[PDB]
């Protein structure tokens, strides 16, 4: 959690809002109450961490200049959340939710899988810099539990072979089918459903009276 | 089936269908 | 914890009462202590008084002097506190 | 009018309205155990080392926090409120690094005797230890931080008193470590008073060191001479030279701080 | 049970036009004006009737918290903030209502508004949803097309500007006084409970935090009246609640169906059945991670209702249903929950900082085996050190499933305890 | 001389003292004793020094060897650990 | 054994010295670790109570075997840092055999 | 932070030589009275003590910490 | 197993030290 000058990372390194991050910005600042621009640190930090995944401590240094606020401010903001990434990313930082869920259901397989494809260890990023696993907590959709979130992709229900496939995708050409790969329609259950047959009730059925 | 961008600039279009915020009425809290 | 006997407490509370009773006017104040012993606190003209009592009654024969010593509060007005042990 | 009438243990405080539980403690006479809670600085509630038990609750309450309402009967020396504090204090010292006899705040730790008064005789912490890095916050304080409880107290001078607002916690869990994220050193005057406010011995005076250690130094109630405001100071003496000069507290011209040219 | 005529949220599990037309179709936004016209006392009466409970974490009188913020302004704005954020381990509850049915959620959001008088509310959906969440940006920017929201909502002189913020992947971001926090800008560390969040809150202006499903099904009971809402449930505990079954079971599924139904019959009629039998169920965790584990002997017994389950020792919380069959290491699976937070509290409290990180040492020697069997009653006592001294309520959550591990499965650690100590 | 250098001087009124009798002064100063002591390398993030022999040692502490920038020095030992 | 004095100037051994006996002054040494500038037992005020043997953390101060040190002069008995660490470096030895027979009961 | 020895009153002779030794450079005083604080509960008792010893005196007043409110909800105010 | 006396002396330095007067004559 400290930062020591590097020349990769440094104040050096250059950071500026494209002239259209910049109009997001602003965006952003309005959004939030008059008066109040402090507030939007985390939105605006993100789209520092959009434009950039590495965001240096110069890129920081920037979000409290156009915020306006304690940088050390924002240094605690970014610290903080694990959304934000203090070092450089992989271009697909592959997170494996790996908590009850998904323990359950075998989520550490998955994780097998992605290491040995990767042929990296989780925490480590391969040299093709396109690939980054870590074990990350519940990332919410249990109800498809084996899953993975690739830059909000966020694949799920998937069998360890379809997350080789899926790395495949990713390591040579477009992206994977954007969600869960198996019969269940959503969170239907798995063969079909057993609710919600009916056809949707009419507006004002049933409404109470006045 | 969303770019990285698809969020902010979404919220820029919702800046036409809203009210001039209100301020606690100071610089800087 | 100490192993307290109750039973003494109690004897030597009534003791200190007795001797309040027998010498209205020389004990200020009496107590026993949790440490289960009793100090009569007397005005200083009860010296003799008091002791005599203790050394030659029936009821409270207190026949040898412990001691004597005088602890001093300098913030007291009184000074010293001569305070005699008795067996 | 205006004041609340609350039992410290049966004893009818009449404090006015939105006084602490803790300062109604104070008031009828006793004193609340109490690690991130300074008089002159924000209420925290980060250590929690201070739960009392209002009478008839489920729960108890933090005393720097809750403001006492009428009726309530802040029982301190309860059963409850003991097991409140020997259990706060079994984690406090489950993360500490015992080097009581490096840390120079050795008789100077409102850690060591609220554990001696109001923690346990025993740990029973069989795992292990953390550690953090010493970093550099300047040229007067040391900060031995792998002491650090975490008590924000520091933050908050460092952004209340003095205008500084550089220092701050940074990540979360048990690594949470109360500096600053880029060596950037404190530079600013009245630096030294961290040292003061600290319970902690993390960061201590670097100058002082190890010259001393608190019991020996006699202390002589003095006044400042560098700057007119003549700031009140006790100047700690040791064998007839000065070891240290540290502040204390006049409410009208220094109220608990001294300049860092006068210390 | 429950009828599909009877059902509050109408289009899970999608099938349907998440949009507003198909959103229409289904029957939303119906004489939003008139409940905004029957005023604010009106909607607080029918949520009173409806003894709405809380569909969050833990379920406070829906109506009382709403009524609380319903005292004048004091010129200070008031404030509605909806939590999105699905922290909850087991819990895909809330992600369902805003993928698939959006436009609820906006007009609960109007309706929950008139109730307390915000200019606005805001949405903290996490971060880790991007996709999720522009989704109902969209809705949302097509509601204000509609006059749905903005200023004359409805045509109802109310102004109404929601909003949705980025969350970053925290699960303390979903404690109520830490949205705010995190709404605000600073770290997420929850602050104190005693200047309560109506009094004041996000921006310190009078504000109020609902989970996602609480403002969801607010409009519908308003439209559908009180009674109707009340009738499906027993005294408090009266409602139609989404329920999830994830693990060790035939068909993981958020079913939707009424509150206070066995949890047997919860995951037979749905859920398929426990995978591998039902006897072969080594234990059921009814509210997610922070909810105590309830062992297989007590659960058809006990149902799923927040009574209920109090009466069980364990929390309805977010009704998230985790199963473990008897092919599962729990003293591993409850290990990793300590170590899911160890690496999530704040560590703004002593109490939660230093206790939940001596447990997640203690559980992992449990795990291997290596600790004796008087730590196992250590870790007792640890375990409600943290419970009453916590600033938040995660360091709450974190003791139960300890104390759970240790009431219904001592003798298992106990072994493992012995396993170790015979191979030396 | 000594290990603070005391060094009564040609002009003190005290150097008198030594005068037909020798001064206690120490070979081998600890000083440089321990810079002459080999860096402790270690696998593990953090380490603990029980200074050698537990009981027979010092109150065991933990150092971070957390940045090779320097090498842990157990305030008691001052043993420095390369990481 | 490294040769690293095991004194670390806690100074407590003077607090709990009866006598008086123990006077102890420190500063940072240039290693920036923390040792005794001065350390001196006066013997003559010690009375051998063997506390300080007890109170030390490191356990740097103890109470050697030697009950021979009879001195023609007062001055030799009082005793500063450079004789008590030439004292330990003769006795260590059999300090160190003392030390290992009675821990266990310590 | 802990306020138990700020409770009595305590009269302290005024501080006189302390030469370094020149054998051991230990400190030496030629004050008797130096070491000597007498402890008195109430600022008249102390008083006392000085007039009928024949000491010199000089009071001072007690300070105590003046009352300071504070309140948690006032610092999360973004007005002030 | 199978002129030596100890001067004791202080082994502290000056501490406090005094402003030599400026060799260069004014
Ligand atoms: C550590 C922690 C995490 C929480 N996470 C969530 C969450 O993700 N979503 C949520 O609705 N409530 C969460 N809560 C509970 C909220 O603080 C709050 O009590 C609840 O959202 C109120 O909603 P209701 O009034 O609709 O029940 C959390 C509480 C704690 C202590
Ligand atoms: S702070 Fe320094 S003194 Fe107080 S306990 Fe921790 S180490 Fe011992
Ligand atoms: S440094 Fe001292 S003050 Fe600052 S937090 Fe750590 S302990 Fe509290
Ligand atoms: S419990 Fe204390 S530490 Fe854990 S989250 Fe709530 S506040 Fe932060
Ligand atoms: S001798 Fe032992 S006790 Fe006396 S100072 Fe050196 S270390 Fe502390
Ligand atoms: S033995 Fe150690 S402690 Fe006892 S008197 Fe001599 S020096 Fe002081
Ligand atoms: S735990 Fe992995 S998403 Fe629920
Ligand atoms: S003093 Fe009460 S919480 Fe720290
Ligand atoms: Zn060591």
């Amino acid at each position: 959690f400290v930062h020591r000058d590097t020349p990769e990372n440094n104040p050096d390194t250059p950071f500026d809002f494209t002239p259209e991050n910049y109009k997001r910005i602003e965006a952003i600042v309005k959004n939030y109450p008059e008066g109040h621009q402090a507030a939007a640190v985390l939105p605006v930090l993100d789209l520092a961490q959009r434009q950039n995944g590495w965001l240096p401590i110069s890129a920081m240094n920037k979000v409290a200049e156009v915020l306006q606020v304690p940088p050390m401010r924002v240094y605690e903001v970014a610290t903080f959340y694990t959304m934000y990434n203090r070092k450089p990313v992989g271009k697909y930082h592959i997170q494996v939710c790996t908590t009850t869920p998904c323990m359950l259901r075998d989520s550490d397989s998955i994780l097998e899988t992605l290491q040995r494809k990767l042929g990296i260890k989780v925490g480590e990023t391969t040299p093709d810099k396109l690939f980054t696993l870590i074990e990350v907590e519940c990332l919410g959709a249990c109800v498809n539990a084996p899953m993975v979130q690739i830059n909000d992709n966020y694949y799920e229900d998937l069998t360890p072979k379809d997350i080789e496939e899926i790395i495949d995708e990713l390591k040579a050409g477009k992206v994977p089918k954007p969600g869960p790969r198996s019969g269940r329609f959503c969170c239907e259950p798995a063969g079909g459903l057993t609710s919600l047959t009916e056809p949707p009730k009419g507006p004002g059925f049933g409404v109470q009276a006045g | 089936d969303y770019n990285t961008y698809t969020f902010l600039d979404l919220n820029l279009d919702l800046s036409k269908f809203r009210l001039p915020q209100p301020s606690s009425g100071r610089e800087s809290p | 914890v100490r192993p307290r006997s109750d039973v003494t407490h109690k004897q030597l509370s009534a003791f200190g009462e007795y001797v309040a009773e027998i010498l209205p006017k020389y004990v200020q104040q009496v107590q026993v202590s949790c440490l289960d012993e009793l100090e009569i606190c007397i005005h200083p003209d009860g010296v003799i008084p008091t002791l005599t009592f203790l050394r030659d009654h029936t009821n409270a024969q207190f026949k040898s002097l412990a001691d004597l010593t005088a602890v001093d509060v300098p913030t007291r007005q009184n000074r010293f506190e001569i305070v005699y042990n008795l067996l | 009018s205006n004041l609340i009438e609350v039992f410290v243990d049966g004893q009818s405080v009449m404090v006015e309205p939105g006084t602490t539980v803790l300062q109604a403690c104070e008031k009828v006479g006793m004193q609340i155990p109490r690690f991130c809670y300074h008089e002159r600085l924000s209420v925290a509630g980060n250590c929690r080392m201070c739960l009392v038990e209002i009478e008839k609750a489920p729960k108890v309450v933090a005393a720097c926090a809750m403001p006492v309402m009428k009726g309530w009967n802040i029982l301190t020396n309860s059963e409850k409120s003991k097991k409140a504090r020997e259990g706060v204090m079994e984690f406090l010292l489950a993360n500490h690094p015992l080097d009581c006899p490096i840390c120079d705040q050795g008789g100077e730790c409102d850690l060591q005797d609220q554990s001696m008064m109001f923690g346990s005789d025993r740990s029973r912490f069989l795992e292990g230890k953390r550690a953090v890095e010493d970093k550099n916050i300047g040229p007067l304080v040391k900060t031995i931080m792998t002491r650090c409880i975490q008590c924000t107290r520091c933050i908050r001078f460092a952004s209340e008193i003095a205008g500084v607002d550089d220092l701050g916690t940074t990540g979360r869990g048990n690594d949470m470590q109360v500096g600053t994220y880029i060596e950037k050193m404190f530079m600013s005057e009245l630096s030294g008073n961290v040292i003061d406010i600290c319970p902690v011995g993390a960061l201590t005076s670097k100058p002082y060191a190890f010259t001393a250690r608190p019991w020996e130094t006699r202390k002589t109630e003095s006044i400042d001479v560098m700057d007119a405001v003549g700031s009140n100071i006790v100047v700690s003496t040791r064998t007839g030279e000065v070891m240290r000069i540290l502040p204390r507290m006049h409410e009208d011209i220094n109220e608990e701080w001294i300049s860092d040219k006068t210390r | 049970s429950l009828k599909d005529e009877d059902r509050i949220f109408t289009n899970l599990y999608g099938r349907h036009d998440w949009r507003l037309k198909g959103a229409l179709r289904r029957g939303d936004w119906y004489k939003t004006k008139e409940i905004l016209l029957k005023g604010p006392d009106w909607i607080l009466g029918e949520m009173k009737t409806s003894g709405l409970r809380g569909r969050g974490g833990a379920g406070f009188p829906t109506g009382l918290k709403w009524s609380f913020m319903n005292k004048p302004s004091d010129g200070r704005p008031k404030y509605l903030v909806v939590n999105a954020d699905e922290g909850e381990p087991g819990t895909c509850k809330d992600r369902e209502i805003m993928r698939h049915d959006p436009h609820k959620l906006v007009e609960g959001c109007l309706v929950g508004g008139r109730a307390m008088g915000a200019r606005a509310a805001y949405i903290y959906i996490r971060g880790e949803f991007y996709n999720e969440a522009s989704n109902l940006q969209v809705a949302i920017r097509e509601a204000y097309e509609a006059g749905l929201i903005g200023k004359n909502a409805c045509g109802s002189d109310y102004d109404f500007d929601v909003f949705v913020v980025r969350g970053a992947g925290a699960y303390i971001c979903g404690e109520e006084t830490a949205l705010i926090e995190s709404i605000e800008g600073k770290q997420g560390k929850p602050r104190l409970k005693p200047p309560f969040p109506a009094d004041v809150g996000v921006f310190g202006c009078p504000t109020t935090v609902a989970n996602v499903e609480t403002v969801a099904v607010s409009p519908t009971i308003c439209r559908r009246g009180g009674t109707w809402f009340a009738g499906f449930g027993r005294e408090r505990n009266s409602g139609t609640k989404l329920f999830n079954i994830s693990g060790h079971v035939n068909h993981p599924c958020t079913v939707e169906e009424e509150m206070s139904v066995p949890l047997k019959e919860l995951i037979e009629k749905h859920a398929g059945g426990v995978t591998g039998g039902w006897d072969n169920l080594l234990a059921v965790i009814p509210g997610g991670s922070s909810t105590p584990l309830i062992p297989k002997s007590v659960c058809e017994t006990v149902l799923m209702d927040f009574d209920a389950l109090v009466q069980a020792q364990t929390g309805l919380g977010t009704a998230a249903v985790i199963v473990m069959d008897r092919s599962t290491d729990i003293v591993k699976a409850i290990a990793r929950l300590i170590e899911f937070y160890k690496h999530e509290s704040c560590g703004q409290c002593t109490p939660c900082r230093e206790g939940v990180d001596w447990m997640n040492k203690v559980m992992a020697r449990f795990v291997k085996g290596d600790a004796r069997p008087a730590e196992i009653d250590s870790l007792w006592e640890i375990s409600k050190q943290i419970e009453g001294h916590t600033i938040c309520a995660l360091g709450d959550g974190a003791a139960w499933p300890v104390q759970g591990l240790i009431r219904h499965f001592r003798p298992e650690l106990e072994d493992r305890m012995q396993r170790f100590a015979q191979q030396h | 001389i000594t290990h603070t250098g005391q060094v009564y001087d040609e002009k003190d009124y005290r150097r008198v003292r030594f005068v037909d009798r020798q001064k206690e002064v120490n070979e081998n100063f600890a000083i440089d004793l321990i810079a002459q002591q080999p860096v402790n390398e270690v696998e593990h993030r953090i380490i603990a020094c029980d200074g050698g022999g537990g009981a027979l040692g010092h109150p065991k502490v933990y150092i971070n060897l957390d940045k090779e920038t320097k090498t842990g020095t157990c305030g008691y030992c001052g043993l420095q650990f390369k990481q | 054994p490294s040769g690293e004095e095991r004194c670390i100037a806690c100074k407590l051994c003077e607090a709990i010295c009866p006598a008086q006996a123990i006077t102890i002054e420190a500063e940072p040494r240039a290693d920036g670790s923390r040792r005794t500038t001065r350390y001196d037992i006066d013997m003559t005020k010690c009375i051998y109570c063997g506390f300080c043997q007890e109170a030390c953390p490191v356990d740097a101060i103890v109470e050697g075997p030697n009950f021979e040190f009879s001195t023609e002069t007062h001055e030799e008995l009082l005793y500063n840092k450079e004789k008590l660490l030439n004292n330990g470096d003769k006795w260590e030895a059999e300090i160190a055999a003392n030390i290992q027979a009675d821990y266990l009961y310590r | 932070s802990g306020v138990n020895n700020t409770k009595k009153w305590k009269m302290e002779f005024d501080t006189r030589e302390r030469w370094e030794n020149p054998l051991m450079g230990w400190a030496s005083t030629a004050d008797p009275l130096s070491n000597m604080v007498l402890t008195f509960s109430a600022k008249e008792d102390a008083i006392a003590f000085a007039e009928k010893n024949g000491w010199s005196y000089d009071v001072e007043e007690k300070k105590v910490p003046k009352p300071k409110s504070k309140s948690y909800g006032a610092n999360f105010s973004w007005n002030k | 197993p199978t002129p030596e006396q100890y001067v004791p002396y202080s082994t502290t330095r000056k501490k406090i030290h005094e402003w030599v007067p400026p060799s260069t004559p004014y």
